[PDB]
């Protein structure tokens, strides 16, 4: 039967979507030439993306149960493919952000559309290991992403090269959707809508880019993100039209699946901006350099979306929800560890011995990797079909909300941790160095420089305790997810 | 706390002995690597897994060590010579790459 094809084609549209995400992080100094910006105020380039990606997902999730998966699948590599062109068009940041938008919420239809026709092909039983390959199309497009740009731009010597070549990529991707999927009224637009702007208004709130966590213009967003909330919710209990119909749902186990998805996307984000500034801050690092510290990180969640979805065919998504949060656990214990020195240190295992850097990195992202694909089984499992489109896209929302949500909420203790610490590293270092080259203020600058070294590597430390007692937290919720 | 605090040095007839010692705070002891100078001359490094290393004068004379219970780097000095006077600071190396440091007011040897 040719669903292995059909899911073969859809998981080449999820990659070539997921490498647009994070492929401008190589060409960012690039764009800013061309543009014309000074050495960021460029931030409109990742946060006009995941505007559009966030929130435009669960609409055009729904929309899915209604004009089917190929048809979207197709409108999303179509916009996909104009927004490239709007962006390559662009002598103005304005036009920029206005592709990029696009962009976003082209590429972000694609993997819950392509999630959820896995759903409509396979049985929940086997299910599991299908959601792994799709799960690992977008994890690894995501980390590929940078280094294509990096590769275009060596190839064409123009970043516009990038977002031209999506749309030759865009349209043979059309082409093997058009031959390999099965062929073929209204959804809860107002809804959608206020959901989208309830997300929205959470994104811009949340994202930031030194005494402070949130942008000045965040807390009334993220205020503003509530009530907007608050009336999405009242909004459909009086609609005709949902966008989820509760009819035959069971929303203990769907609203537990969605609160891990949030907690793994929180354990996500929080190392992927704390590791980085650990590389510049205590161990001197370029920041092209700190970035790729993420490697291992960023290669084992594809690998464990990958066996955990094979795995839970046979185990359930219970178990394998909580020993891969269990597993993550683990990696975030090793690195709140981490010493100054950590280049140069190794785990002994008496008779092998493997770098400690690699190797935490790379059981952390194992395990969140484990639980991509049980989660999004398990809120497949208990919600009805024609509901898999917007129950996919509830499963990455949440994911993407609780990146934001982590490092807002981490940042803010850490920061709180981090002065109080500081606090005590200056009540205790020498007062004075005895014979300093530069003189007594170089001397004091160094002290005050070591402060916050060392207050900064005491604040690292909590931040990954807590994310592994959180990760624990969603190892036990593991075990009330659906079966 | 966070400190380093040395103690330990004194007059010494020439093949004697010492043992210098650098009080810490275990929040940060085992998080750095650790040196010891003299007057600036590298004595011995350690890195915050306890990795050993020394200059050359040293002829494996000296033994440089941590002891977690009351959270002090230590130097034993065995067999020492007049070479060896000197201001000796035990130093936190704040970037290990850079080797850029940090230490005290010293304690002086004489032999």
């Amino acid at each position: 039967t040719s669903r292995g094809i059909a899911i073969s084609a859809g998981g080449l549209a999820v990659l070539l979507g997921a490498l647009d995400t994070y492929v401008v992080v190589s060409i960012v100094t690039d764009i800013m030439r061309d543009v014309g910006i000074a050495v960021q105020r460029v931030t409109p380039i990742i946060t006009g993306y995941l505007l559009g990606y966030i929130a435009a997902m669960p609409l055009l999730g729904r929309a899915s149960d209604r004009f089917g998966r190929k048809l979207l699948i197709q409108i999303s590599l179509a916009g996909f493919a104009l927004g490239s062109v709007i962006t390559a068009l662009a002598t103005n940041l304005d036009v920029l952000v206005a592709g990029r938008v696009i962009q976003g919420a082209a590429s972000g239809a694609l993997l819950p559309v392509t999630l959820a026709l896995a759903a409509d092909l396979w049985a929940t039983h086997k299910r599991a290991a299908v959601l792994g390959g799709v799960g690992a199309a977008q994890e690894l497009g995501a980390v590929l992403g940078p280094i294509y740009g990096i590769f275009v731009v060596w190839l064409f010597h123009h970043w516009q090269a990038v977002f031209w070549v999506n749309v030759p990529l865009a349209l043979i991707a059309m082409v093997l959707i058009h031959i390999s999927l099965p062929p073929r009224q209204r959804v809860d637009v107002t809804g959608g809508l206020l959901l989208a702007l309830a997300l929205g208004l959470a994104t811009i709130g949340l994202y930031n880019a030194g005494k402070q966590v949130l942008p000045e213009y965040g807390p009334p967003l993220i205020i503003g993100a509530v009530i907007a909330a608050v009336a999405f919710l009242v909004w459909e209990r009086f609609a005709r039209t949902r966008l989820l119909d509760p009819a035959g749902v069971r929303f203990r186990p769907f609203l537990i699946a969605l609160l891990v998805s949030l907690v793994t996307g929180g354990a996500l984000m929080v190392t992927l901006v704390n590791v980085e500034l650990f590389g510049q801050g205590v161990l001197g690092l370029d920041q092209d350099e700190a970035v790729f510290l993420l490697a291992r990180f960023l290669i084992a969640l594809p690998v464990g979306a990958l066996l955990g979805g094979w795995i839970a065919t046979r185990v359930g998504d219970r178990a394998v929800t909580a020993v891969g949060l269990l597993i993550a656990a683990g990696g975030f214990y090793l690195i709140a560890q981490w010493p100054a020195d950590v280049l140069e240190s190794r785990h002994d295992l008496g008779f092998v011995s493997l770098p400690t850097l690699d190797t935490d990195l790379a059981i952390a992202g194992f395990g969140l990797g484990l639980v991509i694909a049980p989660l999004t089984s398990a809120a497949l499992r208990v919600v009805p079909a024609a509901q898999h489109g917007i129950a996919s896209a509830a499963v990455v929302v949440a994911r993407m909300i609780g990146m934001l949500i982590g490092i807002a909420a981490l940042s803010a203790w850490g920061l709180y941790r981090f002065n109080q610490y500081l606090k005590e590293q200056l009540a205790a270092l020498p007062p004075a160095p005895a014979d300093f080259p530069g003189g007594q203020m170089a001397g004091q600058m160094m002290r005050l420089r070591t402060a916050t070294v060392q207050a900064y590597v005491l604040q690292y430390g909590e931040i990954f305790a807590i994310t592994a007692g959180l990760c624990v937290f969603g190892a036990v919720l593991g075990l009330f997810i659906a079966g | 706390q966070g400190q380093l605090v040395e103690s330990g040095g004194g007059l010494v007839q020439p093949g004697g002995s010492l043992r210098l010692s650098c009080a810490d705070a275990g929040s940060i002891f085992n998080k750095f690597p650790m040196a010891w100078y003299r007057q600036r001359e590298l004595v011995a490094r350690i890195s915050s897994g306890g990795s050993t290393n020394y200059a050359d004068f040293v002829k494996g004379r000296f033994t440089i060590s941590r002891d977690n219970a009351k959270s002090t780097l230590y130097l034993q000095m065995n067999s020492l010579k007049p070479e060896d006077t000197a201001m000796y600071y035990c130093a936190r190396i704040i970037n290990s790459a850079s080797n850029i440091a940090y230490w005290g007011q010293g304690t002086r040897v004489t032999v």
